[PDB]
RNA sequence: GGUUCGUUCCAUGGAAUUAACGUAAACCCUUGCUUUAUUUGUAAAUAUUAUAAAGCAGUUCACCUUUAUAUAGGAAAUGAU
């Protein structure tokens, strides 16, 4: 019942000194299979399948080690080199070997929702500016343009803003095949104005996918994300700061 | 250093009984093997074929010109211990298997048989007669005979000093001459550039030389005589060898595919 | 199409091909004549000899020194003469050494040391990985981290152990001692470039370790216990000494293997080891009375 | 002092002493470590004590006051003099490669220099003719000029033949369907191709480059 | 391994990511599985029933 | 010695190996998208503003260039987004 007589310590992996034990045992696993497989014949390189290889970092966090990037690099090869031998011909070890160092690693996926058209034609887009939302209703029309019942010119007094208002149609020469109603709420005149490019864009995107490319070079695709900052406390506004006294 | 190896069955001590005295193989194979091997050992006595075996540096140092001379002994040593490994104290049956294949390329054991003796007959030098197994990618396994001049390797990646055609008497005016010309030129034109005329699978497993048949004049000129008369000869030494010919082992290197 | 379907029949063939290919090279081979092969350039790993004689050392170039200029006057006990503008190390003075060092391996295996193979070069890994399984010990290829033998609570603090018997098998029971016990020392480290890492030597030194070193003609001889004059710069003479070295641990480790089967341990427990019985049996006392 | 100091010659002593009694007095010694009784009767050899080196050469006489005494000597034999008199007077024959990698270091078992110069193990070069040359001097009493006439003939008809086989194999080759590689010489002549083409280029550029740097020292 | 960061990967065996049209009408309406039509057992093969 | 927004990262040193704080990460607001909810908000509506809970998302991919081959960077209205 009581212990052994004799008996003394010693070191499970023979690598109990090295830097990273657990590392180099299964590195020189793998020499060991580089020197008895290594005159199986190989496969080009281009027609071996794309595999995904664990990263250093997964292999650190894995085997709990601080493997050095380089002496990884040139371990990753021998699986590299291993991995063109002829599926017929490769072995079963190196097999079981071969798969602890994929990635199974699945980003997310986030496919947003096309633009549907209602049974009477009209697309709906959504455009934003510093304040505002637009909801425009494109349908096939003839180029009349109502924003919030007025028209166009009732609505802005500026010319500038009408001409980017309805950019996306002038842009791809469409105003005269587009009828427009647009709702907009909150922000200013050009913040309104450039709300409504965005939103008529997708819009005439949902009758025409095809214009993206075009829209994309002309400005009608990208969301300005450009806010008011807010007054920060001891600054006369986001970023104006009192008359600091030096005496 | 290379060095001369016993034969298969004690030949050099006794000799093939019907074939060829001891006193014979022995001038044939110990007198002349360790020759060739003594001028081989002093060539490649500091090169990187000091340690290569002879099949090696035969593949090895074929199509390099500045060591030719290399080549012949190195070849030479090669097929006549080739040739050796292939008797038999006493005549073999010949192999079902074997027996069969032979029929189908070359319709029967007789007409083999006299094929490769009347080549060798034919090329009036020395050279080596071979029994090659070709095969390709989707053609069943085929034999045919060749003829090796001088020192010629039959294997496929030795095929710069196959010399299998004498140039003096095959290329002339005649329509067969223009020929013959075309493609040595072809050949050496091809070679240079480093072009393949005839693509050949990795490994030079296409061909594969069974059996093999010394014409040199040193083996033979002894035991047969110069054949004044037609009494022996080279033509009885061609003749008796086919009795010895160990046909067990010749289906052994044949490893044809199981068809029947 | 043709292009692409030709690669298919190829890869497809590759298996055929290789079986034939490798038959072929079977008979064909070796029928010319009998080569006397005299050198291999991995034969001391496939089969080292168990003792290197003078042509082996010279063979190896293990004689060939430094530069006379770059010389250590402290070890001109075992330089020949000049030759070459280089210092040429007595091939007697290094077959000498070797043979001592080889039988200082062997009894530190024989009485159940823990032996450590240390080679620090760029082609030194596999010399040293296959001297130490011979010997049944451990290797190291890669830069001694310092403070692994003076500092080794911190360092070897994660590493896991083992409690072994007469025979090298496990002995269950000694759970609880695995877990204060320190980390193990090396008792004998045999280096292959002293010159490289002195941070190593000097920590043996420090802690009473004996070592063995391949002192060439620029390297302090007092560094190591045992020296073994010789050329390190050589991967040829590296893999002769060490060869050597690790078939004396495997002769020495098979011995006292042999000596176990009969009930005759050639060791006495640690005295680390020793202090846990003797706590043992305190605690196992109170269960008696209690 | 950048050194440390070392004690790896007295591992053993300083650790039989330590092991020699124990730290709380009036207890039995535990047990040494288990190197101990291993090296116990293999001592250190004697470091750091500069012998009278061994003398290759007769040291000078006349010296009073002779220094470097503890210095090794240079290892001169008779054949360094030999073998600089006849590579001086073959320069061309340092162009043929000569392995110096042993492969095993018995090659000086086979070879009987009063036979000729072909040896077992070593290939014919100068090496042959100097140790040829140095046995017909010692043992047939020979000059040195005498004996290096002797050999050095020998030395040439079999180059010669060497020389001659090269041409004939390669001449008889094709006589019976031969077909060789890419010569040396149109190999050489290639590589030059390629490598006078890049000169070209460069030249052609900076001749450009002072064409253009000469528009503004006007 | 403490300080080791983690990959960002889909975990599919989340009861989000299992079903992704929650409406009984399409889980049990022998879209996969046969003869589970029983409400409680596909809840049994999601959760730890003590009982 | 290089690299990086950064003691970041790689390599290396005849002395290093580590821990805490700061840094970083994360968080709040904001941006696009997905799902949920439809009153007191939304003209209509099969739901698209608004409201607000949770989740995803980037320098990711493409192109170009790149040291000691170990660590990478550039391009900015006419590649994708
Ligand atoms: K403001
Ligand atoms: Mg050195
Ligand atoms: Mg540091
Ligand atoms: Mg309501
Ligand atoms: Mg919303």
């Amino acid at each position: 019942f009581k212990l052994h007589p004799y008996a003394r310590a010693v070191p499970v992996s023979p690598s109990y000194f090295t830097r990273t034990p657990r590392f180099y045992d299964n590195y020189l696993s793998l020499e060991k299979l580089m020197e008895e497989y290594e005159d199986l014949p190989v496969i080009p390189a281009t027609a071996v399948e794309r595999v995904a290889w664990k990263t250093l970092e997964d292999i650190r966090k894995e085997l709990g080690e601080q493997v050095k990037a380089s002496e990884f690099a040139r371990c990753l090869a021998l699986v590299k080199r291993l991995n063109s031998i002829h599926p017929d011909l490769k072995p079963q070890e190196i097999k079981d070997v071969l798969d602890s160092f994929r990635r199974n690693v699945q980003p997310f996926t986030n496919v947003a929702k096309p633009i549907p058209i209602d049974q009477f034609g009209r697309a709906c887009g959504v455009g934003k500016r510093k304040a505002s939302s637009a909801r425009a209703f494109v349908v096939e029309g003839t180029g009349e343009v109502l924003v919030n019942g007025k028209t166009l010119a009732e609505y802005f007094g500026r010319v500038h803003d009408r001409e980017s208002a309805v950019w996306a149609l002038r842009a791809t020469n469409r105003i005269d095949k587009y009828n427009v109603w647009v709702k907009v709420e909150g922000g200013g005149t050009t913040g309104q104005a450039e709300a409504i490019t965005l939103a008529i864009a997708k819009a005439l995107l949902a009758h025409e996918p095809a214009l993206k490319p075009a829209l994309r070079r002309a400005g009608c695709v990208t969301r300005d994300p450009r806010k008011v900052e807010r007054k920060k406390h001891g600054h006369v506004k986001a970023r104006k700061m009192p008359t600091w006294v030096k005496r | 250093q290379h060095y001369l190896m016993p034969l298969r069955d004690n030949f050099e001590q006794e000799g093939i009984r019907n074939f060829l005295s001891p006193g014979s193989v022995n001038m044939a194979y110990t007198e002349y093997q360790t020759f060739i091997l003594e001028k081989l050992n002093a060539l490649v006595v500091g090169t990187d074929f000091e340690q290569k075996d002879t099949k090696s540096i035969v593949l090895a140092t074929a199509r390099d010109p500045e060591l030719a001379h290399v080549f012949n002994h190195a070849s030479m040593a090669h097929n006549n211990h080739f040739f050796f490994d292939h008797l038999s104290p006493v005549p073999v049956k010949m192999g079902d298997k074997l027996f069969y294949h032979i029929n189908e390329n070359f319709g029967s054991v007789d007409t083999l048989r006299d094929e490769m003796i009347g080549t060798a007959v034919s090329m009036f030098g020395p050279g080596f007669v071979w029994l090659v197994r070709t095969q390709l990618p989707g053609q069943p396994v085929a034999l045919r005979v060749m003829a090796t001049y001088l020192a010629g390797s039959p294997y496929p990646g030795a095929h710069w000093r196959r010399q299998e055609m004498d140039a003096q008497t095959s290329i002339g005016s005649s329509p067969q001459g223009l020929s013959n010309g075309q493609r040595f030129f072809e050949r050496s034109a091809a070679g240079f550039k480093g072009n393949k005329l005839e693509p050949t699978a990795p490994g030079g497993t296409d061909l594969i030389p069974i059996l093999c048949l010394n014409t040199w004049e040193y083996a033979w000129l002894r035991e047969y005589g110069t054949g004044v008369g037609g009494m022996g000869g080279k033509l009885a030494y061609a003749q008796s060898w086919w009795n010895m010919i160990d046909w067990a082992k010749v289906e052994e290197e044949a490893r044809l595919e199981t068809r029947i | 199409d043709e292009e692409a379907l030709k690669l298919k029949q190829q890869i497809e063939a590759i298996p055929g091909n290789f079986k034939l290919f490798k038959q072929t090279k079977a008979q064909t081979q070796k029928l010319g004549a009998g080569v006397e092969v005299r050198y291999i350039p991995e034969q001391y790993l496939r089969n080292p000899p168990s003792d290197a004689s003078l042509e082996d050392l010279m063979a190896a170039q293990a004689h060939m020194g430094h530069n006379t200029s770059l010389w250590n006057p402290a070890n001109a006990r075992y330089i020949y003469g000049v030759r070459q503008g280089i210092h040429i190390i007595s091939l007697e003075t290094t077959a000498t050494h070797l043979r001592r060092a080889a039988r200082v391996v062997e009894e530190v295996a024989y009485r159940g040391g823990l032996i450590l193979f240390v080679g620090t070069r760029p082609g030194q890994r596999p010399i040293v990985v296959r001297a130490a399984e011979l010997a049944k010990a451990c290797h190291l290829f890669t830069k001694w981290r310092p403070g692994t033998i003076t500092n080794r609570e911190q360092l070897l603090g994660g590493v896991p152990l083992t409690v072994v018997d007469e025979l090298d098998r496990p002995l269950s029971g000694f759970e609880d001692h695995l877990h204060d016990r320190r980390p193990l020392a090396p008792d004998l480290v045999v280096c292959l470039n002293p010159k490289e890492n002195m941070t190593l030597l000097y920590e043996c030194s420090l802690a009473k370790i004996p070592t063995i070193g391949i002192i060439d003609t620029n390297t302090n001889p007092s560094w190591v216990t045992y020296q073994i004059p010789a050329n390190d710069d050589s991967l040829r003479a590296t893999a002769l000494i060490s060869g050597v070295l690790g078939r004396a641990g495997e002769r020495g480790q098979k011995r006292r293997l042999e000596a176990a089967q009969r009930g005759v341990v050639t060791w006495k427990t640690p005295a680390d080891v020793q202090g846990y019985f003797e706590l043992a049996s305190a605690r196992a006392a109170d269960a008696r009375r209690r | 002092g950048k050194g440390r100091i070392f004690q790896a010659a007295k591992v053993y002593q300083r650790a039989s002493e330590a092991a020699a009694t124990n730290i709380v007095s009036g207890l039995p010694p535990r047990n040494p470590p288990l190197w101990l009784k291993a090296i116990e009767s293999i001592p250190p050899a004697e470091i750091n004590t500069r012998p009278y080196p061994i003398q290759h050469s007769p040291p000078n006489p006349r010296a009073r006051k002779p220094r470097n005494l503890f210095r090794p000597t240079k290892i001169v034999y008779p054949e360094d003099e030999l073998r600089r008199d006849f590579y001086r007077d073959h320069p061309w024959e340092l162009a043929r490669p000569r392995m110096i990698i042993e492969l095993d270091g018995k090659d000086a078992r086979f070879l009987d220099w009063s036979k000729g110069l072909r040896q077992r193990g070593i290939p014919l070069s100068g090496e042959s003719v100097v140790q040829r040359q140095l046995w017909l001097m010692e043992n047939q009493g020979m000059t040195k000029q005498e004996a290096y006439d002797k050999a050095r003939h020998e030395f040439y008809k079999l180059r010669q033949l060497e020389q001659m086989e090269r041409r004939i194999a390669v001449e008889e080759a094709r006589m019976v369907g031969g077909y060789f590689g890419k010569d040396l010489l149109t190999v050489g002549m290639e590589l030059e191709n390629k490598t006078y083409e890049s000169w070209k280029k460069w030249a052609t550029t900076e001749i450009a480059r002072q064409e253009s740097a000469r528009a503004s020292m006007y | 391994q403490e300080k080791a960061s983690l990959i960002k990967s889909v975990d599919w065996n989340l009861l989000e990511n299992k079903f992704k049209n929650l409406n009984l009408s399409f889980i049990l309406n022998d879209a996969s599985y046969a003869e589970r039509n029983n409400l409680s057992e596909l809840l049994n093969k999601l959760y730890y029933n003590v009982l």
